[PDB]
């Protein structure tokens, strides 16, 4: 047991983090014609308007969430305590993830029984969607373990490991002890899908078009 | 690095432009490679498309990584002068898909064979170590032949070899002509035109054995009898860039834009020349787009209109105010001045024969063929035989030509037209009127049967002691037109407004079309020919000549331009465009195509004919011959069914027959010489006592049928084969949708020269072979399927009507997988047919009949009537009042030897055509040094046909359009004739030899020729009929002019000497069929019209993926929105047509621009693309020809009569089909009968 | 003033036979893939009709083009650029597949393998491109209108024929049908690269073609919506966008593009036209979107005029392209003619493919007419096609830049036939509509001989200037994979160089 909470807590996420970034940067400098979102919409436009948009919208909220929840140091403090941004994760992040899930069932079952796409699909389209929704929901299903530590003592332990493995502090693993097994398999399967990402149609992410926002209007490309 | 690249965001942008609204920026373009290397490729190569489209087009072959991916026009022709537009790029969107077919779904790859067939061939050879006794244990075996017969068309093909196949083929072939005969082995292949060696392949061996070769010009109805009856020629028009030097066109049933892609453009520009166009058809047609005005008369009634235009024509332009181009014009180039006999009838006369020479005193001094030479009155009264009569061309030389003199003093003379003015007496003539007949889905015009009509004439002493009374083609057109002359005729009209037979009024109530139209651009038309002096033009296709009566139709425009003097003028004419029936290098590629280097003559057959026979149609006909008389005939001369009519005309060697004999024709020399005697004078002996009997008596004795068909280059059963369901029954023995009932059945009156049982023999072909790329409905069909190379796999060569390039097909890649090109196929077969036959087959006699020829000597076979040597009337004269009964020596076992080389009577007799013949010793002296010669064998010494560049080159060197050499010889020999110098005319090309790979180079103009009547100039483009406008050299005609007098006994009788009104005929296909297997929905009978096709032509490219999806994805009908919604029929929806024929499915197009009452299926859209069960025959559905039948025309029949004698594709019965009426209804129960359990229905 | 130079297309459609050669190989060069089987980038429509896709015209629908706001500033119609964000997760004015067609191919193979015994004659059914099912009927194609294939009611939907009375085109006597053949325009102001949030899609500075990116498009399908042509076609496969690319690999030599040298109608021309790129806001945004045709035609510059030659070799233009636009039969058609017109100059795009419209027959009449202005050829007035209906489909609705187009193709006619049919000279018709005898005869030598030369005058893209062209000779096309292409940093991952290129660099300056 103490065997897999090392490898799985101390060794694998680096694992994961190295083929995410080398894949990326790989399969962008050898892959570019393999760079796209993959939209499916043409082929059925039927509940995608809802399933994308509740998918999406709830992906980001709970990304924004994950982000500054895990990632913030706790200096940054009395205005914050990490019991507010247990609040503020167990609602916000709670909302986000009904939204996300929704509109992930309803893309899964879309992609799966929706002739045009069911064969036009590749495998890890469905693949990288199941392990979402998988996700989202073992996420949603921590809720009611967190609420049994609203001192935030719970997500104080999930940030202390997550921060430690960012800044490349060994003995992060040593910040879970007696969280509760759910968030475990959270964490793993979350830092799966970083080593999936590359290999997948997550690779869209990357490309949030940002620019886009103060770009001119045309474009010429001059003699190259 | 991509990646690192990011990083130089702002460093890679340029200057902003716009006021901000772009940006330039200075980035990697790379990516742009991706389409660059996408359109690179490994070469071109030129080619062309051996599809029946008339287009000719020169493409560039793309291949790429080794494989053809795409094709583009070539655009490299030779230009026209530079006041006319150049030709290329031509093509057309079905030519620029054929590049699928090469390695599609629906490529033909390995030879096939039905299974039934293998199974039993292979038990057959493990007991018959002979092949010809192999086949013989199985179609000798009732219920072994009955096995793979009833397969036909119903899946089992499995894959077969070169070897085995090549075999059973070489079997059945030897087999069939050992114990029937020679000609019981035929094979159905058209257009040579568009790949004349292919063509050739084929025709060659059949021709070589003995094998019947079938026409196909007149079985598609492509062939305008008309042609031959005004001018004695099979067809010769325009090219397309002479559109360009008319100002003033109707497109009238001709869908240009649509049927003639390539050569569109000529229309579409000459219209910025001020050239005013006019489209005529019922539907708003594709060619309304690019008019100026749309007339739109009820189809079918096109004639009435042509009439009426006509009538007024005369009126203002030849009697008002005669016009002094066309008085000349018809004075000198038509035969109106000609002299006419008129027959004493009760209480008036009719019009008879033409007086001939014969008929006077001293036969106006002609004592060569003066029964042959027409009659006319000088300006001074004087009675003349003109020159250039038919009589002239044999038997005498020098006085064949046009120039107006007396053929007795060769002294100048000016003929009369009207005898008006100068006449002894006003005589009343009957002119036969129908224009009240017909159903009740068209408008009539009462009048009278008969309309009798004052005409001046003049009494005349003849020969015979007896006297006369004559009057001018002239008079009696005019009369015909109901043109007032000062006479007082009750039955012309006093104005245009007057309901008279033919008024712009009377055909206003026929056709729909306002008389103010009629009458306006009649006007307009003769204006323009007046001031330019004939350069008007009619451009005419199918939409006119596939009515039963389409020589109506098209003698009523042909009066039109001759009227105005526009035949033989550039920019002016009659333009008929249908098939690519224009091969160009005509006497070149016919010794190579029918044998003729080795043996005379071939096995010509007129199609209609053979399959109205065979096909057993003539069992359910529906017209008869008496409803079709002029009310003026004696009917008890015309009894009998309308095959009686054609058993007589073979007998008669009017038209040709196949088999021929009721006897094995290898077994008659045998005969011949235990009797004592030589077989010809045998055979006529037996003739006359009826020991041996043309086959056509009895058709269904088990001996009298074909029994092995080879089709290539056709897709006759799905495509042209009229009559669908009766060919699968009678001919494939299959299942088949016919719903009426035969003669027998309706206890009808059987006919008089045919035996006649109640159950017809079914299944009469023994082997059915088919060669092609593409599996096809007749592929389906057949017994034997054998992979060819597609065009773009094979040398060959190509022409047109629409333009003077001759170019090549050329192979771009060897044929893929095991396909072979056809002329491989066939010298295969003729090598294995060689081995096979040896003790079967050795050194043959065989006797060949061959009916009286057109343009021979022998054309003046019946000069005043018509005698049947059968019925005791003459004696049977091979040659005059019977066939040529010719002797042909065959050496099988060398059928390959000779095959593969030119034989010797190019050496020994020469070559000809069109009545010419010269020397080809020079030509044959470079063939050897071009092809090699034999070292050995039968051919030793004789150039070599090895490859189909061998043959290309045959054609080549041979021609006087290929080859300036020949030319000038061709030119020479018709002087002979004409006594006019013509050599001219190819002097100044006299240098000129057109290569096989100069033309793969560049396409080559080929050289003006004497077997065609127009031009190959740069000064002036080629227009039919110039040569004898302005060489004087005489139309083919009894008269030697153009003829619009029909004088033969048949013409006659059957009420068209003169062109007449005839409304659509009654098939009486609906009536007996519909609301018998109600479905429930409502049914309607419409009128069904099969225009060409604009997703494929004819059934080629129906199956390619590209066309089908740029239609409507498959078989479809288009209907009337009124028609449509009557019958409860949604565009789209499953709809059944039918009648006593068979049965078709198909989807509804619904649309305004079809009018009330008719429907078009657009023509070839076959029987192997989305099609499901009928309702009405429990079958796959139908297809176009599931619901028509061959009815044939008698006066099609005629021969032995100067312009009215035989000729392969130029005369016989044709396949009509435009009068044809369905009965139509939305189906109910969409089942596929496929067992997938994937079955419709559509409610209400 | 930025001079800039297009190869510009303009086609005749007084002579188009509506034959679909163009089409076809179109399609078997670029589209012939599984992704855009279904994608026609040069397809042919019969008017009535609602097009490909299905009412394409339609953009208060498709939201396709420009706006002009109430400030007089440009705005995609589909949103600003936040807006547009924010249908990013699901593009709500999307064409889908059925607006299109279902792509589908026939089971030919059946027609071989049908076993021995079948019941009934074997037959080849439809199958499904984009599932590989059965198809019980085929119900839609991308040309399923042609020649007035369907109900009135249901072709008139045809957004062309608002403001029109259209009962009377019911009526059989009436009936009236034309050819649009179109490409992508390859606008100075396209919409496409606008609502790119990529980026991805550009105009090249050297010839103006319009083209996406295949490496930088990241399938965002935003670019469909905003033109409003529909002339971009998402490829379901590859999941990123194409369009038709003008031929670039041919032009880029001085080719004609395929549908151009293929068009059997001898329909289309190809020219050079300089155009002012600092001109192209302040003529997409005039206010009335009756000025967009001539605020066009201002951007284009007179090849002839020597301070626009001065100013066009200054801002880099070759001198062959010069040249080029000084014998450019596009620039006479739509310049100095007037006989070429945009397609629906109102989407604000500044489209750089012209139409010449159609004449037609003329309408139904009492009695069989008169002889008129031009004698017995037609007068602009009584033509079928109702001239409204070319109007909304060319020139915002302003009827008279379209009867002066075809009133002067009639004077052309009037002209030449006074001259080869009376042999005489009549120049009263052109005199009417402002033309001279010297225009009616080169308008006649371009559009009437049409010799290939002058209907193709493409000069190179000239691919040597401001590159290296000799070892790209020397090397382009041996596609091993050295993973060097695309990318002017020279590191690379792989540790490789690119194989068209040198490396030993010149130690000798
Ligand atoms: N794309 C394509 N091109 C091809 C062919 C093809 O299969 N596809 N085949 C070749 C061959 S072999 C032939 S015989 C011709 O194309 C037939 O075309 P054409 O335009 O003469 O006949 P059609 O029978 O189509 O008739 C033309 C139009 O005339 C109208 N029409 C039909 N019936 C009538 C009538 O009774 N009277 C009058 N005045 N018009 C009538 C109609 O609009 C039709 O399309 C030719 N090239
Ligand atoms: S099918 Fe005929 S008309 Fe069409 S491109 Fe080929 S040769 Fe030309
Ligand atoms: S090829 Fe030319 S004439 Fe034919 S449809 Fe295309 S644009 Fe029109
Ligand atoms: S929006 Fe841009 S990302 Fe591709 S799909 Fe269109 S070019
Ligand atoms: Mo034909």
């Amino acid at each position: 047991m103490q065997f897999l909470n090392m490898f799985f807590f101390d060794i694998y996420p680096y694992i994961a983090g190295a083929v995410f970034l080398i894949g990326s940067w790989l399969r962008y400098d050898y892959g570019q014609y393999t760079w796209r979102a993959a939209s499916s919409q043409m082929l059925d436009r039927k509940g995608m308007n809802l399933a994308s948009n509740l998918f999406h919208i709830g992906i980001l909220g709970i990304f924004v969430g994950h982000f500054f929840g895990m990632l913030t140091p706790h200096w940054m403090e009395a205005w914050l305590p990490i019991e507010v941004k247990q609040k503020m994760a167990m609602f916000a992040g709670g909302a986000s993830g009904v939204l996300c899930l929704i509109g992930g069932v309803l893309l899964l079952k879309r992609r799966l029984f929706s002739p045009r796409v069911r064969a036009t699909t590749t495998g890890a389209d469905i693949l990288i969607l199941s392990l979402l929704v998988i996700q989202c929901a073992l996420g949603l299903l921590t809720i009611p373990f967190s609420a049994q530590h609203m001192d935030g003592s719970e997500m104080m332990k999930l940030v202390g490991w997550a921060q430690s493995v960012v800044t490349f502090h060994g003995g992060a693993s040593q910040h879970l002890d007696g969280v509760a097994f759910i968030f475990r398999l959270h964490l793993v399967l979350g830092m799966t899908l970083f080593l999936l990402f590359p290999f997948s149609r997550l690779i869209h992410i990357w490309s949030v078009p940002v620019e886009y926002l103060t770009r001119k209007y045309q474009l010429v490309r001059a003699r190259h | 690095s991509k990646f690192l690249d990011r990083f130089r965001y702002f460093k890679q942008k340029g200057e902003t432009f716009a006021d901000g609204h772009g940006q330039l920026l200075n980035t990697n373009r790379d990516w742009e490679d991706g389409y660059r290397q996408r359109w690179q490729h490994d070469k071109i190569v030129r080619s062309t498309h051996g599809v029946n489209c008339t287009g000719s087009c020169s493409w560039k072959i793309y291949v790429k990584n080794g494989l053809v991916t795409w094709e583009t026009q070539q655009t490299d022709y030779p230009r026209t002068r530079p006041d006319l537009p150049n030709h290329e790029p031509r093509g057309c969107p079905r030519g620029a898909s054929y590049s699928w077919y090469l390695y599609s779904a629906n490529r033909l790859k390995y030879p096939m064979m039905r299974k039934r067939l293998m199974k039993m061939w292979r038990e057959a050879k493990a007991l018959h170590s002979d092949p010809v006794e192999a086949w013989a244990s199985i179609i000798e075996d009732a219920d072994k032949a009955k096995s793979f017969k009833q397969a036909r068309g119903r899946g089992g093909f499995v894959r077969s070899s070169w070897q085995e196949v090549n075999e059973l083929i070489a079997a059945s072939n030897v087999y069939t002509i050992k114990n029937y005969g020679p000609d019981r082995v035929a094979g159905f292949s058209p257009i040579p035109a568009m790949s004349m060696v292919s063509y050739a392949s084929g025709a060659r061996y059949l021709s070589l054995i003995g094998g019947t070769c079938l026409s196909f010009y007149d079985w598609y109805c492509d062939l305008p009898p008309a042609s031959p009856q005004t001018w004695g020629e099979q067809t010769d028009v325009p090219e397309s860039a002479d559109w360009y030097n008319s100002s003033y066109i109707i497109a009238w049933g001709s869908n240009v834009p649509q049927t003639r892609t390539p050569d569109a453009h000529f229309f579409t520009e000459v219209r910025y020349k001020g050239t005013k166009t006019v489209a005529v058809t019922p539907d708003y047609a594709e060619i309304a787009k690019l008019c100026d005005l749309w007339l739109a008369p009820k189809q079918g009634t096109d004639a009435a209109m042509a009439l009426a235009m006509g009538h007024v024509m005369l009126r203002e332009f030849h009697l008002d105010n005669p016009s002094q181009y066309f008085t000349d014009y018809v004075r000198r180039y038509t035969d109106m001045p000609m002299l006419v006999m008129l027959e004493e009838r009760d209480g008036y006369y009719a019009a008879g024969r033409m007086l001939r020479a014969a008929d006077l005193v001293d036969a106006l001094g002609q004592e060569n063929n003066p029964e042959w030479k027409t009659v006319a009155f000088n300006t001074n009264g004087e009675m003349v035989a003109p020159n250039g009569s038919i009589g002239f061309r044999w038997g005498e030389k020098g006085k064949w030509n046009l120039e107006q003199r007396d053929g007795k003093t060769g002294e100048e003379t000016e003929l009369q037209l009207s005898l008006l003015g100068s006449q002894d007496e006003i005589a009343e003539v009957g002119f036969p009127y129908f224009g009240g007949d017909g159903t009740e889905h068209f408008n009539k015009v009462e009048l009278e049967n008969v309309l009798l009509h004052k005409l001046p004439v003049k009494r005349l002493q003849l020969a015979d002691g007896s006297t006369a009374l004559v009057t001018t083609v002239y008079d009696l057109t005019l009369a015909n037109y109901g043109l007032e002359r000062g006479l007082n005729d009750v039955n012309c009209a006093t104005s245009y407004d007057d309901v008279k037979a033919y008024t712009p009024a009377w055909a206003e109530q026929i056709t729909g079309v306002s008389r103010s139209q009629i009458i306006r651009i009649a006007r307009e038309f003769a204006d323009n020919a007046d001031k330019t002096h004939g350069r008007s033009m009619i451009i005419v296709g199918a939409g006119l000549n596939h009515w039963y009566h389409l020589d109506m139709n098209y003698r009523g425009l042909i009066n039109m331009l001759i009227f105005c003097g526009c035949v033989g003028q550039s920019g002016g004419g009659w333009a008929h465009y249908v098939g690519q029936e224009k091969l160009r290098p005509q006497t070149g590629w016919q010794p190579l195509a029918f044998a003729l280097d080795w043996q005379r003559p071939a096995r010509h057959m007129n199609s209609t004919s053979y399959f109205y026979n065979h096909s057993s149609q003539w069992r359910y006909e529906t017209v008869t011959a008496e409803e079709l008389l002029s009310p003026m005939a004696d009917k008890s001369r015309y009894t009998g069914h309308l095959i009686d009519f054609n058993v007589r005309a073979e007998r008669m060697g009017w038209l040709p027959s196949a088999p021929q004999l009721g006897t094995n024709p290898l077994t008659i020399a045998g005969e011949a010489e235990k009797a004592g005697m030589n077989p010809v004078d045998y055979t006529v002996k037996s003739l006359k006592e009826g020991s041996i009997r043309f086959a056509a008596e009895q058709p269904e004795n088990g001996k009298n049928h074909p029994r092995n068909l080879f089709i290539w280059r056709s897709n006759l059963l799905g495509s042209s084969g009229k009559g669908h369901e009766f060919m699968l029954k009678y001919l494939l023995g299959t299942e088949h949708g016919i719903q009426g009932k035969d003669l027998g059945q309706q206890g009808g009156v059987k006919p008089e020269e045919v035996d006649w049982q109640d159950n017809g023999l079914e299944g009469k072909l023994d082997l059915v072979v088919t060669l092609d790329f593409r599996l096809s409905s007749t592929c389906l069909y057949s017994d034997i399927i054998l992979p060819t190379a597609t065009w773009y796999e094979k040398d060959d060569m190509n022409t047109s009507d629409m333009h003077p390039f001759i170019h090549p097909l050329s192979a771009a890649v060897d044929p893929a997988w095991e396909a072979k090109s056809d002329w491989e196929i066939y010298k295969a077969i003729a090598k294995k047919f060689s081995e096979v036959c040896v003790g079967h087959l050795g050194k043959e006699t065989d006797i060949v009949t061959l009916p009286i020829q057109h343009d021979s000597a022998a054309e003046l076979a019946q000069p005043l009537d018509v005698k049947d040597w059968k019925k005791g009337e003459c004696d049977l004269i091979p040659g005059k009042t019977a066939p040529h009964i010719m002797v042909v020596e065959r050496d099988y076992p060398a059928t390959y030897e000779r095959f593969t080389s030119i034989g010797p009577l190019m050496e020994k007799i020469g070559n000809g055509g069109k009545g010419i013949a010269w020397n080809t010793q020079s030509e044959m002296d470079l063939l050897r040094k071009l092809n090699y010669t034999k070292a050995e064998g039968p051919a030793k010494g004789q150039p070599m046909l090895n490859t189909a560049i061998d043959a290309a080159e045959m054609i080549l060197t041979l021609a006087p359009e290929t080859n300036g050499q020949v030319a000038v010889k061709a030119w020479a020999a018709l002087s002979e004739f004409t006594g006019r110098d013509h050599t001219h005319l190819a002097l100044n090309k006299e240098d000129e030899k057109i290569r096989f790979r100069d033309i793969q180079a560049q396409p080559r103009k080929i050289i003006s020729s004497p077997t065609w009547s127009g031009l190959e100039d740069e000064h002036v483009s080629y227009n039919a009929g110039y040569t004898n406008v302005h060489e004087l050299i005489p139309w083919r005609t009894l008269s030697g002019r153009q003829q619009l007098y029909q004088d033969h006994q048949w013409m006659r009788d059957f009420g068209e000497s003169l062109l007449v009104y005839r409304p659509p005929i009654d098939t009486r296909s609906v009536k007996e069929v519909i609301g018998q297997k109600s479905n429930g929905n409502q049914e309607k009978a419409l009128n069904f019209l099969t225009p060409h096709q604009k997703w494929g032509i004819h059934s080629t490219y129906s199956d390619n993926l590209l066309m089908l999806t740029l239609g409507r994805g498959g078989p479809v009908v288009w209907l009337s929105e009124a028609d449509a919604k009557d019958l409860g029929i949604a565009d789209n929806d499953w709809i059944e047509v039918f009648n006593s024929n068979g049965a078709l499915t198909a989807r509804a197009v619904v649309s305004q621009r079809v009018p009330a009452g008719m429907t078009m299926m657009y023509h070839a859209q076959e029987r192997i693309v989305n099609l499901p069960g009928s309702e009405i025959t429990q079958q796959r559905g139908g297809i176009h020809n599931s619901v028509t039948r061959i009815t044939p025309k008698p006066t099609h029949m005629i021969g032995g009569y100067a312009h009215l004698a035989y000729g392969f594709n130029y005369y016989g019965t044709v396949g009509s089909n435009r009068d044809e009426f369905v009965v139509v209804r939305k189906m109910k129960n969409i089942d596929w009968l496929d067992g997938e359990g994937n079955d419709q229905v559509q409610e209400s | 003033m930025k001079i800039r130079s297009q190869v510009g297309m303009v086609l005749n459609l007084d002579k188009c036979i509506g034959c679909h050669t163009c089409s076809v190989t179109c399609k078997n060069v670029w589209t012939s893939r599984e992704g855009v089987e279904y994608a026609w980038f040069n397809n042919v429509e019969t008017k009535p009709g609602q097009g490909f896709p299905t009412d394409w015209e339609n953009q208060e629908k498709y939201k396709g083009g420009w706006i002009r706001k109430i400030n007089g500033k440009l705005q995609p119609r589909m949103g600003n650029r936040a807006m547009l964000l924010g249908k990013i997760f699901a593009n709500p004015h999307l064409p889908g597949i059925d607006d299109y067609y279902e792509p589908f191919d026939f089971d030919y193979q059946n027609l071989h393998t049908a076993p021995e015994g079948s019941k009934s004659q074997p037959i080849a059914r439809p199958r499904s491109l984009i599932t590989g099912e059965r198809m019980a009927k085929i119900e839609k194609g991308p040309n399923w209108e042609d020649d007035l294939g369907g109900e009135f009611d249901k072709l008139a939907k045809d957004k062309n024929f608002d403001n029109i009375q259209k009962a009377m085109y019911s009526q059989f006597e009436n009936t009236f049908m034309m050819y649009l053949p179109r490409l992508c325009e390859h606008c100075l102001n396209p919409a496409c690269v606008a609502t790119c949030p990529s980026g991805a899609i550009y105009k090249r500075e050297e010839d103006g073609i319009v083209l996406i990116d295949q490496d930088k498009c990241r399938g965002w399908r935003m670019c469909i919506t905003g033109c409003p042509y529909k002339k971009i076609y998402f490829n379901w496969k590859s999941g990123k966008s194409e369009k038709c690319i003008f031929c670039y690999p041919r032009i880029e030599a001085g080719q004609p593009t395929v549908c151009s040298e293929t068009c059997v109608g001898r329909i289309r021309y190809l020219g050079v036209l300089l155009y002012d790129a600092d001109a192209i806001e302040r003529a997409a945004s005039t206010e009335n979107e009756k000025d967009l045709y001539q605020r066009q035609l201002d951007v284009f510059l007179d090849p002839n005029d020597p301070k626009v030659i001065e100013q066009a070799i200054k801002d880099g233009i070759p001198l062959s392209v010069i040249e080029a636009a000084q014998q450019s039969p596009v620039y006479k058609m739509a310049m100095e003619w007037k006989l070429a017109l945009p397609l629906h100059p109102e989407y604000r795009t500044l489209p750089m493919v012209w139409y010449v419209p159609p004449l037609s027959p003329i309408q139904s009449a009492a009695d069989a007419g008169e002889l008129g202005s031009n004698g017995i050829l037609p007068d602009v007035e009584s033509l079928r096609i109702p001239v409204q209906y070319l109007a909304n489909l060319l020139t915002a609705g302003d009827t008279k830049p379209v009867l002066r187009a075809l009133k002067r193709m009639l004077a052309m006619r009037h002209y030449k036939r006074a001259e080869t049919v009376d042999g005489k000279v009549d120049t009263r018709a052109l005199e009417e509509v402002g033309l001279t005898e010297a225009q009616a005869q080169e308008m006649y030598r371009y559009l009437a001989i049409a010799n290939y030369e002058d209907r193709f005058v493409v000069p190179s893209s000239h691919r040597e200037l401001a590159r290296e062209a000799f070892p790209e000779k020397n090397g382009c096309g041996f596609t091993f994979g050295d993973g060097c292409h695309g990318s002017d940093t020279k590191f690379n991952l792989f540790n490789s160089r690119r194989i068209d290129a040198i490396d030993v660099t010149s130690k000798t300056e």
